[PDB]
RNA sequence: GUAAUGGUGGGGACUCAGAUAAGACUGCCGGUGAUAAGUCGGAGGAAGGUGAGGAUGACGUCAAAUCAUCAUGGCCCUUAUGUCCUGGGCUACACACGUGCUACAAUGGCCUGUACAAAGCGAAGCGAAACAGUGAUGUGAAGCAAAACGCAUAAAGCAGGUCUCAGUCCGGAUUGAAGUCUGAAACUCGACUUCAUGAAGUUGGAAUCGCUAGUAAUCGUAUAUCAGAAUGAUACGGUGAA
């Protein structure tokens, strides 16, 4: 299969920047000469809240929220020291997040 | 219903009251807030008042009362029989 | 890949999924790696599903297999249907003309609602009781 | 059917109790037996009663008054009349062939 | 109020024993519950049942016949006119004539003394072929209903 | 037509649901005494000679306590916790519900009919 | 609410059968919400300002 | 790989997941309509006349609800109406009304074998394989911050045996005995299991409620609050009409 890959999670609230983040790191380690596998989308999660309008007894009526969080993932073949270290030193806008395993 | 593995539920601080109890020759009566505890067959033969709320009331313990617990014989609600 | 399966399509229904493969051969028919027969056990779910066959007098001269998942019984057999349907079309466009006037390419998008706050379910509504 | 008195804020005289059950005897010569229920809820908010009375009827008519007042029997007097008054006329809605 | 419903189903001319839409509609209102395997089930069974006591082959022609020996003709509607109720006889349209029918005969079953489920199904079935029962009783008092009160027939709208 | 403990059993009856008319007996209690006394529970309460339900009566006094002695403890297990005036006892006295169910709108399949 | 009542949550209990979460925001007893702990009232009110982050309008 | 598992090596074909786009706008055709606006059918098309559902609720009304979520004018108490704890109580009854669940039984009850889902949840939390146990559950720890594993072999259904219109193998309330789990504690005042006990109840008067299609009807599943405890509430799918 392969010697080891490095497993790398994009958690957002926002597709925009999750999506931006996820062509800057394409970018940055493409610079680095590694084969890629494709950006793959994780299915969202979407988490409701059903809340009370009134303060008081009015029960009918009632309001719906979300949460709702977008997961991207990069696998990286043929981890090397170096490109590790460049993984861990980008830097990122707020909003988007990263999990690394080796 | 308690599990065996539990075994009976008795406060500590009743526990030792009834020790005490146990080594004096007085029978004195016991006051008590744990409704919960249960009569373990040692402490049979023994009068406690037990906090129904507002009073405490009490009873002579004999050995049919085991494993019942000191609230079930202590009313907390009185009813005159008629809803009128 | 020996790409044996001369074609292939989807359907779908209530909330089932079925791919469906045309073989050559004498019409038998896999699903899920069991019998047909023995899968769908109502033989009126089974007519259901083999309707496109016997409208397409095709039936006989193609094997079929279908990998299905989701939905219910009824679900599943509505699926495979449209399934064949969209094979068929596949294979030949002779076929167009007759399958959509029994209306077998548009498929029942028809789907279960979702519970509405206030109610009891997608439209009943809790007891007034006015008096 | 007999008639059902609620109150809010209030505690019932035995005077005015009966007062409302002389009050209410009008109905069971012509109208009782053509009525569901028939529910009088007395309320004291603003130094002041709000009485709210409230009758259905076997063919689907509901009737509602809302009064207020200062004084028990004034307000009592006023609405119970206004209230027979709406339930003639509405079996005689009815009943005009 | 805002007429012309929109175009029924009408697609389930079931295609399972006959390709009739007749069985099916007779299938569907005998379901409770949601229960369409069993109603075709019992209903298959019975008409089989029906068939061999009728002994004949096509079962089609003694379903057929024992529904168009209750199908009815002129119904009774109220109107009213001038604060007068009157019971207006008016003709029925096909599809209600099967749905009564069908009502009749089902209601007429399940409320007879029976074993069981194809059993009092297939009794009152054969009862209405012969013209005789619950179901073309109830069937012959409302066409004669309707002619005893003919008189107010001009009152078609 | 055979008698067990004073109940003589409904021969119609199939005899697995026939023991059961016998105080102190359900169900399942019964689908051990058929197959402990090793006699089929679909044969009817009719067809039943005389050694195998003198095996069945072995079994039912020998395993089992029916309606003489189940009534006489069940009295007696009420009326030991009545004397002694628990909440349980003074409950059953006055006959009001006792596992703690509502005594206001729904507690008068003990209080009785209305 | 009552800051007292407040405080008391707060503080460590003599088990954890004696506490109860409260919205801390508030006091609120209940309505309460874990993933977000605070009450509905405030999770609506702050949601709908849009200061909780994520937490947007649900059309189903 | 003998299993059970795409399980293993493999493979982008498909489903699928989620980003970016196309697509349905009376666009086109016929009839009618004041040359109109509109309107009834037809073609194409997954979708046709707002496709279906949700979100979105004008000026104002009812001095409508809430000082008890918060904020707040005035008034009021200041070893008190404040505050710490123990126990009781919010679970009290001759009664009346409202909301639901389970039934009264044959489109069914019970026994055995077998088949098909979706949406969710897991960090003091999920807790498997197995074994003990009729059972509630117990010992154990694999795997998992999880479209990776676990909850979780969904139930109606289907294939057989049995019941025979019987207050019944229908109904499971009520009580007795012994257990399970939670936590320091569950007697008043928890849930569940095993065994016995087997009541009212024969489709319910006047009157009244919900619903136009995946809708009523019914069968299960999941979540929120939560140490523990839902027939309520929120959400999901199965069968599926008139
Ligand atoms: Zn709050």
């Amino acid at each position: 299969i392969a010697k080891d890959k490095i497993r790398v999670r994009l958690f957002s609230f926002d597709v925009k920047i999750l999506d931006q983040s996820a062509e800057s790191i394409v970018k940055a380690v493409q610079k680095a000469k590694a084969q890629i596998k494709g950006p793959i989308p994780l299915p969202t999660k979407i988490k409701k809240y059903t809340v009370l309008r009134s303060p008081h007894v009015n029960k009918k009526s009632r309001e719906q929220f979300e949460m709702r969080t977008h997961k991207r993932l990069i696998d990286i073949l043929e981890p090397t020291s170096a490109l590790m270290d460049s993984l861990m030193k980008l830097e990122l806008p707020a909003g988007v997040e990263v999990d690394i395993k080796q | 219903a308690r599990s065996i593995k539990k075994g009976p539920f008795i406060e500590k601080s009743l526990y030792q009251k009834v020790l005490s109890s146990f080594g004096s020759e007085k029978r004195v009566v016991i006051k008590t807030y744990s409704r919960s505890s249960t009569i373990i067959p040692e402490m049979v033969s023994l009068t406690i008042s037990v906090y129904n709320g507002k009073t405490f009331i009490p009873i002579y313990i004999t050995e049919d009362l085991v494993g019942h617990k000191l609230g079930e014989f202590s009313p907390t609600r009185i009813f005159r029989g008629h809803a009128k | 890949f020996s790409n044996v399966n001369l074609s292939m399509g989807t359907g779908r229904r209530k909330s089932s999924v079925a791919r469906v493969y045309i073989r050559e051969g004498s019409g038998n028919i896999k699903v899920n790696n069991r019998d047909f027969d023995s899968y769908i056990q109502l033989e009126n779910l089974r007519t259901m599903a083999l309707s496109p066959l016997v409208l397409t007098n095709t039936l006989g001269k193609y094997d079929l297999y279908i990998n299905v998942y989701g939905g219910g019984i009824s679900g599943q057999s509505g699926a495979i249907r449209h399934g064949i349907s969209r094979a068929l079309f596949k294979l030949d466009e002779s076929n167009k003309m007759i399958l959509r006037s029994n209306g077998f390419l548009t498929r029942d998008s028809r789907k279960v609602e979702r519970k509405k706050f206030g109610q009891k379910k997608a439209r009943k509504s809790f007891q007034f009781s006015k008096r | 059917m007999e008639p059902k008195i609620q109150t809010v804020n209030y505690s019932l005289n035995e005077n005015e109790k009966n007062f409302i059950l002389k009050k209410l005897e009008k109905f069971d010569t012509h109208i009782k037996k053509h009525i569901d229920n028939l529910k009088i809820t007395i309320k004291k908010e603003h130094e002041l009663f709000k009485l709210d009375a409230h009758i259905h009827f076997n063919w689907g008519k509901i009737i509602h008054i809302r009064e207020d007042g200062k004084i028990l029997l004034n307000l009592i007097d006023s609405a119970i009349a206004r209230l027979y008054k709406t339930a003639t006329k509405e079996k005689e809605k009815k009943n005009n062939k | 109020m805002s007429r012309k419903n929109k175009k029924i189903k009408k697609k389930v001319f079931v295609d399972t024993r006959y390709n009739s839409r007749i069985v099916a509609k007779f299938a569907n209102r005998m379901m409770y519950d949601g229960k369409k395997s069993i109603s075709e089930s019992i209903l298959y069974s019975s008409i089989d049942l029906l068939a061999d006591k009728l002994e004949e082959s096509d079962k089609m022609a003694v379903f057929y016949k024992a529904l168009d020996n209750i199908k009815p003709l002129v119904e009774v509607r109220s109107r009213r006119v001038g604060g007068a109720t009157y019971q207006v006889p008016v003709e029925v349209r096909e599809e209600r004539r099967e749905a009564l029918a069908m009502k009749w005969i089902i209601f007429a079953a399940r409320k007879s003394s029976g074993r069981s489920m194809k059993e009092k199904l297939s009794n009152e079935l054969l009862n209405a072929y012969n013209s005789t029962g619950a179901a073309f009783k109830k069937k012959e008092d409302t066409h004669r209903m309707a002619e005893a009160n003919k008189a107010f027939t001009h009152y078609r709208w | 037509m055979a008698r067990i403990s004073g109940i003589d059993l409904p021969n119609n009856k199939q005899l697995k649901i026939a023991l059961t008319s016998i105080y102190g007996i359900g169900r399942t209690r019964a689908l051990e005494v058929c197959n402990k006394s090793s006699i089929s529970p679909s044969k009817i309460a009719k067809d039943l000679d005389n050694d195998e339900v003198n095996r069945l009566r072995k079994v039912i006094e020998s395993d089992y306590i029916v309606e003489g002695k189940l009534r006489s403890e069940v009295a007696m297990s009420i009326k030991r916790l009545m004397d002694i005036a628990c909440y349980r006892g003074v409950r059953h006295r006055k006959g009001l519900p006792l596992r703690g169910q509502r005594t206001k709108t729904n507690a008068r399949t003990r209080k009785g009919k209305r | 609410a009552k800051k007292s009542m407040i405080i008391r949550a707060l503080r460590k209990p003599k088990y954890k059968t004696r506490q109860n979460n409260r919205c801390k925001l508030c006091g609120r007893p209940r309505g309460y919400l874990r993933d977000f702990c605070m009450c509905r009232i405030c999770f609506r009110k702050y949601a709908s300002e849009g200061l909780i982050p994520g937490v947007s309008k649900s059309s189903w």
